[PDB]
């Protein structure tokens, strides 16, 4: 990976125009370890790209939070609401909500992380000797 | 994640909004209603106690309310164009903490 | 795959006609790639074009949205709605929704993934030797 | 780990930003041990800054609470609520909530938990001989 | 361990509490109204019913009402500026096993 | 353990500053055992004035209540309550509550015992030979 | 144990303070002969005292009942409660109750049964070889 790709996912996706210092210093340094040259050329840049927004909205948005502020640490899901009076109902999130991970990073979160989950299986067969 | 307002793009129908703004009144006393702005904007219309028939000594004619959820926003004095015939706003119920409001239409032409 | 099929979708697949550059340049790149000369004529073109659509509608829209700007990072299902006095319930996904993936890609969400996946059965049987 | 990492947790998590003496002297005193020069030079300084705001986010806020003094020693998620006549309902937490831990430390409650816990599985194998 | 009220936070909006003492009479028998004391205060406020138009001969005025559940301390007679409005307590509903209250709000002007 | 850490809970864990003899005297004195010179530096403070809030917090508060006297000898948890028409529902706790231990002492109830045993675990290898 | 701990217990556990002739010699007396020397200094007079106030809270306080006479002789737990409208629901005890014994003494019961636990288990390891 000679360049550590950045300020280029704002093109990519487009839906993340907010903030730039803390995504390509404060975040992309954090990506552009899993990528390696073992891997094709298609795919480094866009896998990095990828998971750098999963990371991103993983929390609020770009930086911990959206315009408004309300932002969630732990990401309990919304599973119903009511506006004639207001009501919601939320999940349970403690170690794994819902056929979800407890021991492990769950990279099957939003879709980005599932597109870095589905490059990741495709250039990275896990086998070893030692 | 919030999107309530997804519930009324199920159901909807294109009216015309129009959006009004009030006059003044001439030096012999009569008024001068004007300033209407229109725009086609979705609704979703059901018929709560519609086309209720009156046969007075006059004739006959009926009476017609509607309710909106409208996720634009309409005031409480507007008029609110329908299949072909206008509807005049009683009363809103907006939420401003989403984007909606519940409106009450009562049809205009005698 | 002499040829990546580009600005063809559209005609095949004719809800998507709102913009190209995400599509042609940004998406048929990432496809171009599993089709292999091993595969029949036949199933070269449509398939990738099917598996660029899927990767379309698995985001909001042909670029990340439709016009309006409701878009979910997250596929969450609409289970139920009411619209007298309004209301929604959706599905919880986290690492897996219901009898769905959390460690692999999951093709099967809709048609156009099952399209995909039912030509990768058919050209692609799965043998080695090392 | 040759600098403890001190009131920089701030800038890499900005929604931390009330009290400082809790944070650096109280808290990342307690976090720098896990670290090990074992490690890489890219994650020993984001792990330990993503350890500590775990622990800050375990209690209420950095220092045992927010602005307003409601916080609970037990965290009780909220399940559901209702405000046009108040109601709430409240989750069981007693020795492990629901798919949660009863004899280990749960790392995988929030996402700073996450992060940690996916930098210390990639850098820390786990094999003895004794 | 006990919070209710926290379901008052999710959400809520800045308004301006407006407390009132009363005043006397002047030795002609007029009415002096005097000392307010403002305050800005967190409410999650509801439109039960509002904004229901009348047009009465003299011409066109709505009538607005509101919901409240405050947190804080609200008597009966007080004012509570929203919306660039001002908005007259009708009835208060206090919990005082908890902390927050029920409360009528009604448009001052005419 | 050559000092047994007294009246420094309070600076360490703000929300106990009700009372005082019931805390050094009655309390850190059943707690000071646990910790063995076995342990590191770094945790023989930490994890003994943890656990000594965790004992506390067990009861009531500092001593066996808050200002208000409600206490329960029975930590019966709260699930949901209506203040429209004053209603509540607890739990059932006889001889464990729910994923919780009926013959062991279970310190994952609160924050301040998952502390402790996240200490004990560090430092605190369990083999015999006897 | 040499002194049979009495009339401490009001001292470390406040809330006891309403009877003293049932405490000391009606209830001590049953207590003092689970302790044995070859526990630790430090865990005799504890433990005992924990024991006593267990078995004192089984009944409904000190001797018996509190100051309203409204004692059950099977404890039967209150899962719900209304007062808009008087109502109650209670909780099903015949062997036992949920997640609890029915042929042993339950120890788990209250928190001061856990603390006696807790020092049993640790003082008193259980092999024989007769």
């Amino acid at each position: 990976n000679p360049i550590p790709a950045a300020s280029d996912l704002k093109t990519r996706y487009p839906e993340f125009t907010g903030v730039s210092d803390a995504v390509v210093n404060a975040i992309i340094a954090e990506v552009n370890g899993m990528v390696d040259d073992g891997w094709e050329v298609s795919d480094q840049k866009p896998a990095v790209l990828a998971l750098a927004a999963h990371m991103l909205s993983r929390e609020g948005y770009p930086g911990r939070a959206t315009n408004p502020n309300s932002f969630d640490p732990t990401n309990r899901p919304i599973l119903s609401r009511k506006v004639g009076d207001v009501s919601t109902t939320f999940g349970r999130t403690d170690g794994g909500a819902a056929e979800g991970g407890a021991n492990s990073y769950n990279y099957s979160s939003t879709v980005y992380g599932q597109t870095f989950l589905r490059l990741l299986r495709l250039n990275a067969p896990a086998v070893g000797l030692v | 994640m919030i999107d309530v307002a997804i519930a009324i793009d199920a159901e909807s129908v294109e009216v015309t909004w129009r959006n009004r703004s009030g006059g003044s009144y001439d030096s012999r006393g009569n008024a001068t209603g004007a300033s209407w702005a229109d725009t086609q904007i979705r609704a979703a219309i059901q018929p709560v106690s519609g086309r209720e028939l009156q046969d007075l000594p006059e004739g006959v004619r009926s009476k017609v309310t509607l309710v909106a959820w409208t996720r634009s926003e309409v005031a409480e004095n507007d008029q609110i164009i329908y299949l072909g015939d206008a509807y005049r706003v009683y009363a809103a119920r907006p939420r401003p903490m989403d984007g909606f409001t519940r409106i009450a239409l009562g049809k205009v032409s005698p």
